[PDB]
């Protein structure tokens, strides 16, 4: 393939899944969709 | 069906050109998403822990790899959509190593990961039906059918619209350049298509 | 309401971290969809001519100065992120110039 040139579609395991930022950092890789950050 | 809930209009709407396209790939990520909510609602019902069910299922092998085989060209699309419009046409050089070009680059490319697209949803998720399906005689479960049916149709509109696309565009060229990707990208295709 | 029916996707999808409001943004373009939809619907029954209705207001000036004032400073974030995420931090130079 290739050595991660860049930002991709979505990553292999969990990064925070609980407390990233609102719009910025890793990309989303499951949707968990029952706790959110924001009621 | 979350591995391809943002994948399609993001990688996908700075291409199309005709809109009437555009409203067909939104209607698509908002019905994966409503799949995706059917489901948070299926698996909220069952196991009183549903944060443990995120655990295995997220970084299993045995998921993870069919995972990784179709992400990984798929995103060689978007980077390099990415890389042809922040470059245009002509070699150039990002910061040092010479930038490649291609304009027939930036279909195969493609091409071939619409494939993927379609055997997305043509089988993989289609013998996950059957083999969640066979509950449905013996009276049990019968909400997890009653629910899964107009999924399947979902998935089956899918299907029929994705294959649509492709017979229409990679079969029967309307502009005179994709049928050297159709030559090219064929033995391959099969190669491909039985290794998955 | 079609200047901005496949803008936010399109513009906020690559940066946004938490799915929660990734499935806002896609039900967002949905029901812009849907509004594009009723409005062709409202004006199938009015005027015998609609393909005569998107001759002038296409370009019109009156229309085309806001909707350039809201378009050039709404691309120029999806350039700057593709720039940033085909490049990174550092300086570099995108062929010849820096």
């Amino acid at each position: 393939l290739y050595f991660q040139m860049s930002y991709s579609t979505f990553p292999k395991t969990k990064n925070d899944a609980l407390k990233e930022p609102m719009f910025f950092g890793q990309p989303v890789n499951v949707a968990r969709y029952d706790q959110q950050k924001y009621e | 069906d979350s591995i391809q809930g943002r994948s399609p209009n993001v990688a996908l709407l700075p291409l199309v050109s005709i809109p009437e396209l555009e409203t067909w790939v939104e209607t698509w990520s908002f019905s994966e998403t409503i799949h995706s909510r059917s489901y948070t609602h299926i698996i909220r019902n069952i196991v009183n822990d549903p944060s443990v069910v995120f655990d295995d299922i997220v970084e299993n092998e045995y998921i993870t790899a069919r995972a990784e085989d179709i992400a990984c060209y798929y995103d060689d699309l978007i980077e390099y959509t990415q890389y042809y419009n922040l470059l245009g046409e002509g070699v150039h050089n990002v910061g040092g190593k010479p930038v490649t070009v291609s304009l027939r680059g930036l279909k195969k490319k493609l091409y071939l990961c619409l494939m993927c697209v379609n055997v997305l949803e043509a089988i993989r998720f289609y013998v996950s039906f059957a083999c969640s399906f066979a509950f449905a005689e013996r009276e049990l479960m019968e909400g997890n059918a009653k629910i899964i049916k107009d999924i399947a149709r979902d998935e089956a509109l899918h299907l029929t619209g994705t294959q649509h696309m492709l017979n229409l565009m990679r079969s029967g060229v309307d502009d005179p350049e994709m049928a050297e990707i159709a030559a090219e990208l064929q033995d391959e295709c099969f190669q491909l298509f039985k290794k998955a």
